[PDB]
């Protein structure tokens, strides 16, 4: 389990 | 989390107490007076010191409802939408019941209005100074804030009405150090062993969370300490290892040892290792030292009993190479009070204001954790004679040596700060800084005698191996002018030969521990060389300087009464 | 002061903002020779900010009419260096001069600092009044701290042989040998040249 | 709707120089 | 990657394992003992040497949840967002697991709240503060942080319960230089004529970053070297040259002679090639400088046996144009520690306070990239004596020197830096300067003499074709008073 | 190019630079080419603009952090290399460091033969000559 | 295969 | 010449074109000695500022012709201390000289807007003061 401060930023705008 | 979990700060406590109880557990003994209660408090002070800590413990003791803002959690995207997110916490606090507003880091949400350029903040200020007093303000509803940076707020927001009382938490004193420690330690097992207030006595700036620090880091020593014996244990830990840890005082005296108040991270310095036993020579300028150092920190009921205040500032002179960084060291290593070593020239800045501004946080930190010693080595190079330059950079030197004159001594508090200066041209300093007040004590440090170079050599040969034979005597008795330098010269120049002839013995027994020890011709060898540092005109400048000072005891006789 | 622009003056406006609206106030600026700098010279890039400063403190100090009543004390130690025109009549007039201390003066500092510290009943202080010739204050409240960290030395001594010969206050006040030996290191704290100087100013003025 | 925006870009400080005196 | 790929620091390894691993591997330890472990970290040290790597080595060993946070990656346009990514980042932290953030160059989120200006920093930075240690508090979240410089960091996050304890990641030494290199030279095929423990020792100030710089420049030399000599091929790279490729150790000794440590880029020194058959006579003077530079460093435990520090400094005087610049050139040239050189006057400013600023600069690169030869040349320049002008340059030079001072005997971590002075005018040097333990050694270098003029015309003329017949030694004999300038 | 990555807004730069290094490295094996990289590299310790302390420490982010690169080049251009961050000229960011500096006779000699090739000249020209007489011409 | 920043800036 | 910046023919430079600006002007130049002071021969810092000051005055006094209507006054009490490379013809030639009638005079304007006591002369304090001033 590994995770970005981007990859969560993007996923958020995704919805 | 009850109200017993807080130390060192009752008469706070109580303070906090009565206004967040009383006019919500007797609201009718507050009909009887005829006033109305205080519903505003802000709590400032320095970090980690318990403001936090306090307003956990009102939310979880009284059974009022409680509403949490974080500082920058109003200020949101949409415009005007920070003003309606305040508008709404105060809606929902009030609507349901009396309530205890809590807003953490207010400093983060109160600009000032006169100095910040923004404009959404300019609006949540002024709305919260609306909400605060106003038409239809506050109807049986209390407000908390808390605050590291009290001088940030605006004005308007500390007037009667909207915080009308300020309580300060701020640094403990011994015994509040102590009942930290009684708190932090009541839920850990202890060995016997341990001794809580001789602890609390050495520590001299930790506040609030510090000490529980102290404790964690001892009890992980002891996690370190009983592990090495056992494996890892990947399965399982076994459970005799489990009971029976205990926490040694060991743990403890090695854990205070490795840390210092959160206020000095910045000026740590470096763990110079060095003893009194180091230091050869000075005999009663080491027992003077010591005791104008120990008797204030140590001894304060007879002061009081007195009814006077210590000596603080001193001032070590002489010819180079004598010992006074030497024995400045030596007070970092040794003596209990905190220690910040600063240079000369580094508190200087290119910038307009910065030198007197560093000087002023060097001190502010110093008098924070006191007690401290603060070492200010070659004093002459910042506190030089005022108005003795015609081209200058704007008068730069004189508002540094001002801020030095009225920081050490102006409109203070009186704390234990002792100020240690080292110079070797002491007739560059600025009269002013040499009035009893500022550095009352001037100590000259003389060129050794012949009964102090011994103990110089000795001092200098304590982890050395020698040859049986030799004796010390004589090399002290053949100098008759050195210093502690050139006595230190003459010892690494015997090393070196017999570093020399140690590889060149390896070399032959490789070509085909010899030296074990200094031999006697090591040292023949080594004094060939050996010439005095300071000269005989420097000699008689320190020599007349000295004389100076002894004018004042002229027209002297015994004085008797 | 501040490095930034227009801080420094407008912290000078802020504060006499505040000491005109909690009229009366008595604003102490001390050690005047770092606000009140002589100008006269030349420029060293240093940037006109202390010029900029001191014509604020000027501007700001001559605008006080009856109303708002605020009277600013000065206190300064090279009384050489501080620009005139804070001296001109109408902005700074008072001068006020405080010489070194007289028999008289010292004795009365003498029993001034004593007030709250139990002595020997048989103890006089004339004495070291008439002794100290050139002292001032500072001088003597150095003298009086080191009596009193021998008298402490000698307490914490006797406490010392008492717990070891354990195995109720033996000294209730500085005696007499204490304030005889607390003068061996009792030196002057201001030399000739500097009371010449003050001498030549208080007499030019 | 409308929104706001957040800007900070710079100020302006002040340097001390030395000059040397014949 | 794993944490054997850190070597080089044992004890800070253990000490971020302490924390990382026990309180989840071995919970039943704290709760027999009561107390909670801590819960924050802060490295810090010089840029290059494996902060970063170690925050990678932890994400890719543990099995906790890791949440990776860049810098200046949370602040965003919009007002009030920043502060929102906070939370979201945090919130994400603690929704799913017991979590572990890394938080990379934390100092430019973090400017104390008080030297700043803005309006988002603030914000942000109590954000911070707040959310790390406010009510409500973490709960199996631990927070790493690393930064290259922490004194710019807000003291309030520098406490318990924020940051627990800061970890010193620092320049390693011999043994850890050699445990490096054994890690960057185990995927690669080396030849058999290579050792390690020279290269670890030749290798002086390196940070741990630039010995895979070392490895990296030996392959490509080795690349080179064999590719330019047999047909590039573009069409297809032939297998029996791959088969048979290997590294020399004269590759390993190319690339060490044609790199210096990161620390010290800014201050590299122009290629100068003098030796010490270059410099005629002196031979008594060549043997002291080669004692007093290369004794205390390959000899160490000889002085620790010995229990005496070694002597440092050392001045050389003398009329001009005797050797003394040369003799500095031949220790820059064939010396194995690293070299500073500064002018009389070079490290002067008109600004206030930016003298010493240079000349603590200067000292502080010299004790990182330690053993380091400092040459100060014309000394009486940069060091005079005190109170000596009548009229006043602005009170600097004499801060200089008292800069100096404190410099090079003072509160100190008493590394091996060497100080070499020269000048041809030793009554204008300021005489707390020539104590012991600042400048030990004064040194005399005095006009030839016969057989020293003799040496110094052979040192000279070594490449210079000559008669067969020629006699230097009447031109010896004829001067009787020259230099070797003459 | 250096200064026409700053923006108005707090916290755009850095955007800035992160969209650079993601369309780089989105596609293919890239080379990015920062000219005059001293412009947005003050050295991070004499500069007291917050903007510019942010966007160097992005940058060194993007050039060696976790996950730092995938078969992407980077080159910069400067005539201060002095006026750079430390951090910046280590190895996994700047490791080699080229000096195109002045050229020699021999090669002033090619650079005349290159920029003469396009231009009619005429019979009685030589450019060894002239290519010796030069001396401190650079490029 | 070629792009410039202020390219991409226009795109966007 | 308390403006830096090379006060000496700056600050007196710029006062001179204020007053030529404004033309006609009287410019007061009150304490002449304190500002010339026989410069002469100091050798030294102090002495080389009044010579530059001394340098602007000449330069910025002497270069007034008959337009722009200039007119210099200045005060002095010790005329010794003056230079007399300024008192010299063409630049400052006028010596105006500066009793009991003017001290009752300066008494009585002194105290006009002040409640004095109706019993009081104020000619015994004239007789009796000779050589005062308006400030005593
Ligand atoms: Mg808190
Ligand atoms: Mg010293
Ligand atoms: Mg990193
Ligand atoms: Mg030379």
């Amino acid at each position: 389990r590994f995770m970005s401060f981007s990859d969560m930023v993007r996923g958020q705008a995704d919805d | 989390v009850g109200y017993d979990d807080i130390g060192g700060c009752r008469k706070q406590m109580a303070q906090i107490r009565e206004m967040v109880e009383l006019p919500l557990r007797h609201p009718q003994l507050f009909k009887a007076i005829g006033i109305k209660p205080p519903r505003g408090v802000l709590m400032y002070g320095p970090p980690g010191t318990g403001k936090t800590l306090m307003a956990r413990a009102v939310a979880n003791e009284t059974g009022a409802f409680f509403f949490l803002i974080n500082g920058p959690e109003v200020m949101s995207k949409m415009a005007g939408e920070s003003e309606s997110n305040l508008r709404k916490a105060f809606e929902e606090a009030e609507k349901n019941a009396p309530a205890i507003i809590f807003i953490d880091e207010i400093d983060s949400i109160a600009p000032k209005r006169d100095k910040t350029n923004g404009e959404v903040e300019r609006r949540v200020v002024s709305q919260l100074l609306t909400l605060m007093d106003g038409m239809k303000a506050r109807s049986n509803v209390v407000v908390i804030a808390a605050t590291n940076r009290p001088n940030s707020i605006d004005p308007a927001l500390r007037r009667f009405g909207r915080f009308d009382r300020e309580v300060d938490i701020g640094i403990p004193d011994a015994t509040g150090r102590l009942e930290v420690l009684r708190i932090h330690t009541k839920n850990m097992k202890l060995a016997d062993d341990v001794d809580l207030e001789a602890l609390a006595a050495e520590t001299h700036g930790y506040v609030g969370a510090d000490i529980a620090s102290l404790c964690s880091e001892a009890a992980m020593q002891q996690i370190r300490e009983k592990m090495d014996l056992i494996d890892l244990d990947e399965d399982e830990i076994d459970a005799e290892v489990l009971d029976s840890l205990g926490v040694t005082m060991d743990n403890f005296r090695f854990a205070l040892g490795n840390s210092n108040p959160s206020a000095l991270r910045e000026t740590v310095v470096e763990s110079v290792n060095v003893t009194w036993d180091d230091v050869g020579g000075l005999d009663e300028i080491k027992e003077e030292l010591k005791e104008t150092v120990e008797y204030p920190v140590l001894h304060p009921d007879q002061y009081t009993k007195f009814g006077l205040s210590p000596s603080k500032g001193v001032l070590f002179y002489g010819p180079p190479g004598t010992g006074k960084t030497l024995l400045a060291k030596a007070v970092a290593t040794e003596v209990s009070a905190n220690f910040i070593s600063v240079k000369g020239p580094e508190l200087l800045s290119m910038w307009y204001g910065e030198s007197e501004s560093n000087i002023r946080d060097i001190f502010d930190k110093a008098r924070a954790a006191a007690p401290t010693v603060v070492f200010l080595d070659e004093l002459d190079s910042i506190a030089k004679a005022r108005g003795g330059s015609l081209g200058d950079a704007g008068g730069a030197s004189d508002r540094v040596v001002n801020q030095l004159l009225t920081e050490m001594d102006g409109m203070n508090a009186k704390k234990n700060v002792f100020v240690i200066g080292a110079t070797n041209r002491p007739d560059q300093i600025d009269p002013a800084i040499l009035r009893p007040g500022r550095l009352d004590q001037l100590i000259y440090v003389p060129l050794p005698d012949e009964n102090a170079r011994l103990s110089i050599l000795n001092a200098q040969l304590r982890k050395t191996p020698l040859e049986p034979g030799l004796e010390l005597t004589a090399i002290a008795k053949a100098t008759q002018g050195f210093s502690g330098a050139d006595l230190l010269y003459i010892v690494q120049r015997a090393a070196k030969y017999a570093i020399k002839d140690s590889i060149e013995a390896h070399r032959q027994h490789e070509a085909e521990d010899p030296v074990p020890y200094i031999t006697k011709e090591h040292f023949a060898e080594a004094m060939k060389t050996a010439k005095r540092s300071v000269s005989d005109a420097e000699l008689r400048r320190y020599e007349a300087y000295s004389q100076q000072m002894k004018a004042s005891r002229g027209q002297f006789s015994n004085f008797n009464f | 002061l501040s490095m930034w622009y227009g801080e420094s003056e407008s912290n000078i406006r802020d504060i006499f903002d505040k000491a005109r609206a909690a009229a009366p106030t008595v604003v102490f600026l001390d050690e005047l020779d770092s606000i009140a700098k002589a100008r006269g010279g030349s420029l060293g890039d240093a940037g006109g900010a202390s010029d900029r400063v001191v014509n604020q403190l000027l501007t700001e100090m001559d605008g006080m009419n009856a109303k708002k009543n605020v009277f600013v004390i000065g206190a300064t130690n090279r009384p050489d260096q501080i620009d005139p025109a804070i001296l001109r009549p109408g902005r700074l007039d008072q001068l006020i001069y405080v010489p070194l201390p007289d028999e008289n003066a010292r004795l009365s500092i003498l029993n001034a600092q004593l007030r709250k510290t139990p002595l020997e009943p048989g103890l006089e202080l004339t004495a070291i009044a008439k002794a100290t010739q050139g002292f001032s204050g500072a001088d003597l409240l150095y003298i009086v701290q080191r009596a009193a960290k021998y008298a402490i030395k000698d307490s914490i001594e006797a406490h010392r042989q008492h717990e070891a010969e354990k195995e109720v206050d033996p000294v209730p006040y500085i005696t007499k040998e204490h304030f005889a030996e607390a003068m061996k290191t009792a030196k002057r704290s201001v030399s000739d040249a500097e009371l010449r100087r003050y001498e030549a100013y208080s007499q030019q003025m | 709707a409308a929104a706001a925006a957040a800007a900070a870009a710079a100020a302006a400080a002040v340097a001390v120089a030395v000059a040397v005196a014949a």
